[PDB]
């Protein structure tokens, strides 16, 4: 997908991918509850890292950053009471 | 006092399971109390925050759970909830 439409318009796809990120981390999302393929998630996110985000709209980046910060803060502060090693 | 506890529990997310059993134990203990003449059980049931706390309790999300293998609460919590509901 990236190699086929990067020539024309990667920006709109970047906006779509950020929309996916927002919906997967919103209220009652999959990421917070921990379900879903972990390997797929890490592969998509690492692939996302390599994209260029030059002309992405400010509103969607602001929405995704606020959502992820709230989720991760509530995760770290309310972290688990035990931890098991092998 | 009861309204304050129920609203803060319903509002507060990520309440641990050990705290959940402590809460359940205290709720049995407080329900044994009378108030000074409608019953306390009717008051506790009437408000919807009891729905919200029970939904949180029975959903067993555990959003910090690195070990979400068995969402079971253990026999102690099950016996505590059963006696509570019997009350």
């Amino acid at each position: 997908l990236q190699v086929h439409l990067s020539s024309t318009c990667p920006q709109i796809f970047s906006e779509f991918l950020l929309k996916l990120i927002h919906i997967l981390s919103t209220e009652r999302g999959a990421f917070q509850t921990g379900q879903g393929p972990l390997d797929a998630q890490v592969k998509l996110l690492e692939f996302t890292l390599e994209q260029n985000f030059e002309v992405v709209s400010v509103s969607t980046i602001s929405a995704v950053i606020e959502s992820v910060t709230f989720l991760v803060h509530h995760y770290i502060t309310c972290s688990d009471k035990v931890m098991s090693r092998s | 006092s009861i309204t304050s506890f129920l609203t803060v529990l319903a509002w507060y997310p990520n309440t641990l399971l050990r705290t959940w059993c402590l809460v359940l134990h205290s709720l049995t203990l407080m329900t044994n109390m009378q108030l000074n003449q409608e019953s306390t059980a009717h008051l506790l049931v009437s408000d919807p925050n009891l729905i919200h706390v029970l939904v949180k309790f029975l959903s067993g999300t555990s959003p910090h759970g690195t070990n979400q293998h068995s969402p079971q609460v253990g026999p102690t919590a099950t016996q505590a909830m059963q006696e509570f509901l019997t009350r």
